[PDB]
């Protein structure tokens, strides 16, 4: 039946260029216009550009205008999106869509593609930093205490964090790693311990990082 | 009879002195005395045309109307034909917009022109080619309408007579011919003469393109029909010297004679009808209104307007509505950037002026 | 142009009817068309209803269209059924897409989220850094709004949030981080972490030292 | 800003349908710029009064394109000429809906006129493709001659020249003739038995009743007729087994309007995005200047098209009349009109229904004899 296939994306340093490819199969390639809708992780979708049935009617978004170009070939059933001078905020997937009429004016779309991945960042492995997060000033709700260790600026993924050589595992919560604008990753792991141990018991967090070969123990 | 004429702001700008054809006694040797009224008009819009013609119908009753204008619009002739077909008024044009011959008209119309069809011009070009002994050619044609008749007619004519013509290759360069399709297509044309036929702007573009690269030799002659250069006075710099183009007479056969000839045709037709019987049938009461049913029995007045003589030179029409005996005059360019004349035509012969082409400079 | 808005999230136990709105900013909603998109997580978006009230070949009816003007809006009405069809939604009119709302079927009973706020460490202030840690655990559904306020107005610069993920006991957990400087940390009087859960707001406030 | 599109429709209700369609087309792509208003007028009696109405009621509002339609009550004795002639002066394109006469197929007379139906001459193209499948080669062409014979016969002959097979004696007759048996007798003593008929409505009835008295349709003498030959006079003046043709939509003006505006609206705004844009003249009287951008609008409207609507897939050819039409092969069995097949494009698709030839011989008759 109708199916859209696209690929050819990957991590690219800022200031470079790229050229994706989207191929069709089944439905007639000369009868329906196509668009290029891009998502954003966490947030919603957005519009990028579009192409007419043959040529002549080319549309662009606000920020897209001038930076990227779009062209199509009717012979081998392929679609091309040529871009240059990428920025850090243009990290997202990219979808291939087929319209319903013979033009891009209706903005309608059906039978979306399968997506891809392209990211803009400065690739540089860096060691993590472990900081002691101070707990509440001897204030508790039901006898428990909120204290933990924060590991910051490790990249690639993943990292493994344990407490006092894994002696106690109950009450800990390994929250998922985050991704900020800088491209680094961070997470905070807290331990629920009785508030009577504040100032009388020492808790040490153990951090394991394989890409950077870093192991640092910090006391809260 | 109250046959009326209608010109406007033309070479005969006399207006007051324009009442010289049948205004005086002129040739009062025929019965059925006819009074002629002259009009004037500056612009020709369809609503104005219908209103004027139908008001003249509603006013002093008219058995004919000799038109003639000064613009170059093509649809004026067709509007005139449409008016004639729905009013039973034998309108015939002479000079101006209502002169360029169109295709076959409706059978019930009675609209006759004073021009020459494309076939007559093609025959004149072929006669010149045979007389000057350059019987090799290669046509070039754009997507301009009416090209199918020209190509088919010339192909049939070459294959119908002996002479010994050698048609090299027909090059039908279509579309906008912006940059690419000109060069690839215009690569096998190497004949002595070309027969380009297109629109004025298109012809200028092709001639300019071929001047630089394609064909600008001393014997690479160019022949063009009348429609391209039927107005003159807008010669471009791209046009080379020696643009042989047969055209309907403009520099002779003054309008004062054309109107006299038309009035004579109508008067002789009326006299023939009077000899046949004494009916002088009416034309119409009012063109608009609540009246829609036909009133003419078959044609009222039509078959007696052909094969009609005018005491000397004779003129006849055909079923399609052309001129059987045209008076086309062929002109060429020279060093003064103005076509004076070269030869003329006749009943069915050329009678050229220059014995041998004097090897005119291409540029 | 304009900005298309819709409720953040909605939940409903199977059997009843769910309602989703999509409110126009300026101009009549009838001036241009409206369509909705169905996408399951990890899959590709596909059309469910297009051109006001229509269904493409393959849609099992059920879902119905509504472009009732009311207060310049356009709603989505679905007959009573949950099954496995419960995911995010988007309303698109012209070159603009909606914020995005998800359908959360009701299984286990709901529980209030737990929010803990960690002020930046003193040792962090030595390195000219100040990161606020707001942690959310054991909440359902995994769709909350987290923002930071400088005690008199929301602040969006430098804020970070984590998408909720499925945990062991069929619940969700997340976190949030805000990067600030020690100069701005002590410039304001207090900072708050606001979390909204199904119309219920839980807030934690912290002060320097 | 605001652009206008006139129309000349048949009845009052069709005006409401046109307004609804134009509103629907406006609602899709109306991001500022265009608003695409509409102007309306109804058919009027006479012909001169009609050509005056266009100049003072339609051209008086800067119409970018006029939209003609066939009159409801009268026959083809009043095909719309005046709209083409009056609007052709300013080179304002006019879109035809259900006008089929093969005289507008050329541009020597009608300078700017393009329709959405293959008028009559494209029926000849079916004769080629249909003849090959049923195994007969030699044909005789029996055609009328007012204007259809000069076109319908010419198109088939020039198309059959590529196969290097030539048709047999192509006879003709004057319109509205009686006692044509003398002309038909010459055709009786010939070779091919696959006589093709293509004439007018009243004329075709004369041939049918005359051929019956000469026992020319009894066995193995197959017939092939056009759409108009069968038409509405097949109830009591037709033989058994004539394979006619019928357009799949034809008189469905409700659908065509919803798609005629679907191509104009697509193309008007594409032209609006350009450098040299000139509006058309405001009034007929006082102006004699050709619309400068008229040739540009005609070219783009003729090429792109491609609006996928309810009538199929519109795609204009190089000179007007839309190509790629859906035909249907008819048949006559006991004064009935059972279908036999379907023509989509460049290929005839047969069916599962057996057909009856002129004589009841359920087989493939041999044309050669």
């Amino acid at each position: 039946e109708v199916q859209l296939v696209e690929s050819g994306g990957g991590l690219v340093q800022p200031g470079r260029s790229l050229r994706l490819s989207c191929a069709a199969s089944g439905f007639t390639f000369d009868d329906y216009a196509m668009h290029w809708v891009r998502q954003v992780p966490g947030k919603g979708l957005e519009w990028v550009s579009g192409i007419s049935w043959s040529s002549g009617s080319i549309g662009y978004a606000d920020s897209v205008k001038g930076r990227f170009t779009i062209s199509r070939d009717n012979a081998k059933n392929s679609l091309y999106l040529q871009m240059n001078s990428l920025r850090a905020e243009d990290t997202a997937l990219y979808y291939c869509a087929k319209d319903r009429a013979s033009s891009w004016y209706a903005y309608g779309m059906d039978v979306w593609g399968q997506g891809t991945l392209v990211t803009v960042s400065s690739a540089s492995t860096k060691g993590p930093s472990v900081f002691p997060l101070a707990p509440s000033s001897k204030s508790t709700s039901g006898g428990t205490a909120a204290l933990g260790c924060l590991v910051k600026d490790y990249f690639p993924e993943p990292v493994t964090v344990s407490w006092n050589s894994g002696a106690l595992t109950s009450g800990v919560h390994t929250f998922p790693a985050v991704l900020q604008s800088s491209g680094l990753y961070s997470l905070s792991s807290v331990v629920t311990v009785p508030s009577s141990s504040l100032g009388t018991q020492t808790y040490i967090c153990n951090v394991n990082h394989k890409p950077s070969n870093t192991k640092v123990d910090k006391k809260v | 009879l109250n046959i009326a004429v209608m010109l406007g702001h033309s070479h005969d700008v006399t207006e007051r002195e324009l009442r010289t054809l049948w205004g005086p006694e002129q040739a009062a040797g025929l019965p059925l005395d006819v009074n002629v009224v002259a009009l004037l008009m500056n612009r020709t819009d369809p609503k104005s045309l219908i209103t004027h013609v139908c008001d003249l119908m509603s006013g002093a009753r008219i058995h004919g109307l000799v038109f003639g204008d000064d613009t170059d619009q093509e649809a004026v002739a067709q509007m005139l034909d449409f008016i004639s077909s729905h009013t039973f008024v034998p309108i015939l044009g002479i000079h101006g917009g209502a002169s360029m011959i169109m295709a076959d008209k409706d059978p019930t119309s009675t609209f006759f022109q004073f021009g020459a069809s494309i076939q007559q011009q093609a025959t004149v070009m072929l006669k010149i080619m045979q007389d000057y002994d350059w019987h090799v050619f290669s046509l070039v044609t754009t997507i301009f309408p009416g090209y199918r008749e020209f190509i088919s007619f010339v192909k049939t004519t070459v294959d119908n007579s002996f002479v010994g013509w050698d048609m090299q290759n027909v090059i039908t360069l279509d579309t906008s011919f912006e940059d690419a399709k000109t060069q690839v297509q215009l690569k096998k044309i190497h004949s002595s003469v070309i027969l380009l036929y297109c629109s004025k702007d298109e012809a200028v573009l092709i001639l300019s393109e071929a001047r630089s690269l394609g064909l600008t030799g001393y014997d690479f002659f160019w022949i063009v029909p009348s429609l391209v250069s039927g107005n003159t006075e807008l010669i471009p710099k791209e046009f080379p010297s020696g643009l042989i183009s047969v055209s309907y007479d403009d520099w002779d056969y003054s309008l004062e004679a054309r109107v006299r000839d038309g009035i004579g045709i109508l008067t002789t037709a009326a006299s023939s009808m009077l000899e046949k019987f004494s009916y002088i049938p009416e034309a119409k009461a009012s063109c608009y209104g609540q009246m829609e049913r036909p009133e003419v029995p078959m044609h009222t007045l039509h078959p007696f307007m052909v094969n009609v003589t005018w005491d000397g030179k004779d003129l006849s029409f055909t079923e399609e509505g052309y001129q059987v005996h045209p008076r086309l005059v062929v002109i060429v360019l020279n060093k003064d950037r103005e076509w004076e004349k070269v030869g003329k035509w006749e009943n069915h012969t050329l009678s050229l002026r220059h014995a041998v082409w004097p090897r005119y400079k291409s540029f | 142009n304009f900005m298309l808005t819709q409720p953040h999230s909605v939940s409903e136990s199977p059997g009843k009817t769910v309602t989703i709105s999509c409110t126009r900013s300026s101009g009549s909603i009838a001036s241009n068309y409206v369509q909705w998109y169905q996408q399951r997580p990890g899959s590709s978006p596909t059309t469910v209803i297009y051109d006001d009230n229509q269904r493409p070949s393959g849609v099992p009816n059920r879902f119905s269209g509504s472009i009732d003007s009311s207060s310049n809006s356009a709603s989505l009405i679905i007959s009573g059924l949950k099954t496995e069809d419960e995911a995010d939604y988007y309303c698109q009119s012209t070159r603009v897409f909606g914020g995005g709302t998800k359908l959360t079927v009701l299984g286990q009973p709901k529980a209030a989220p737990s929010v803990t706020l960690f002020p930046p460490s003193s040792e962090e202030l030595q390195a000219n850094k100040a990161t606020l840690v707001c942690l959310i655990s054991d909440f359902y559904p995994g769709a909350v709004t987290v923002a930071w306020k400088a005690d008199s107005s929301p602040v969006k610069a430098g804020v970070e949030t984590t998408t909720p993920s499925k945990q062991s006991n069929n619940k969700y957990a997340a976190s949030s981080y805000l990067s600030l400087t020690p100069e701005q940390w002590k410039s304001h009087r207090s900072y708050s972490c606001q979390v909204t859960h199904e119309g219920s707001t839980v807030e934690k406030t912290v002060a320097p030292t | 800003k605001i652009v206008n599109i006139g129309a000349v429709l048949s009845t009052r209700k069709h005006e409401q349908m046109f307004r609804e369609a134009v509103n629907q087309a406006n609602k899709r792509h109306g991001s500022w710029k265009i608003q695409l208003n509409a102007t309306s007028v109804t058919h009027k009696p006479n012909a001169i009064q009609m050509a005056l109405s266009v100049c003072e009621d339609l051209i008086s509002s800067q119409v970018y394109a006029i939209l003609v339609s066939h009159p409801p009550t009268p026959n083809d004795h009043f095909t719309p000429t005046p709209v083409s002639y009056t609007a052709g002066f300013y080179r304002i394109p006019v879109l035809g809906l259900t006008t089929r006469m093969s005289i507008y197929s050329d541009k020597s007379i009608h300078l700017s006129f393009l329709r959405t139906v293959p008028p009559y001459s494209h029926q000849s193209s079916v004769w080629f493709e249909m003849m090959r499948v049923y195994s007969w080669n030699h044909i005789i062409l029996l055609v009328s001659d007012d204007h259809e014979g000069r076109a319908a016969q010419k198109r088939l002959e020039t198309l059959l020249e590529e196969r290097e097979s030539k048709a047999e004696k192509v006879l003709q007759f004057d319109p509205g003739t009686k006692n044509v048996t003398a002309l038909l007798m010459e055709a009786k003593e010939l070779e091919a038995r696959v006589i093709i008929l293509s004439a007018s409505e009243d004329d075709a009835a004369t041939v049918y009743r005359a051929a019956a008295m000469l026992n020319m349709t009894g066995s193995g003498y197959v017939w092939l007729v056009g759409e108009r030959e069968i038409s509405g006079n097949a109830l009591r003046y037709a033989p058994d087994g004539i394979l006619g043709l019928q357009l799949i939509n034809g008189k469905n003006e409700s659908a065509h309007i919803s798609d005629a505006v679907g191509v104009v609206a697509q193309a008007v705004h594409e032209l609006l995005e350009k450098e040299n844009i000139t509006d058309p003249p405001r009034g007929c009287v006082g102006n004699t200047n050709i619309w400068k951008t008229g040739p540009l609008f005609k070219r783009v409207l003729m090429s792109s098209k491609y609006a996928d609507g309810v009538t199929g897939r519109v795609e204009f050819n190089e000179d007007g009349d839309r190509k790629f039409a859906n035909y249907s092969i008819m048949n006559l069995q006991n004064r009935k009109l059972v279908q036999v097949g379907i023509y989509n494009g460049t290929h005839v698709i047969p069916n599962d229904r057996k057909i009856i030839w002129p004589g009841g011989e359920t087989e493939k008759p041999r044309g050669y004899q």
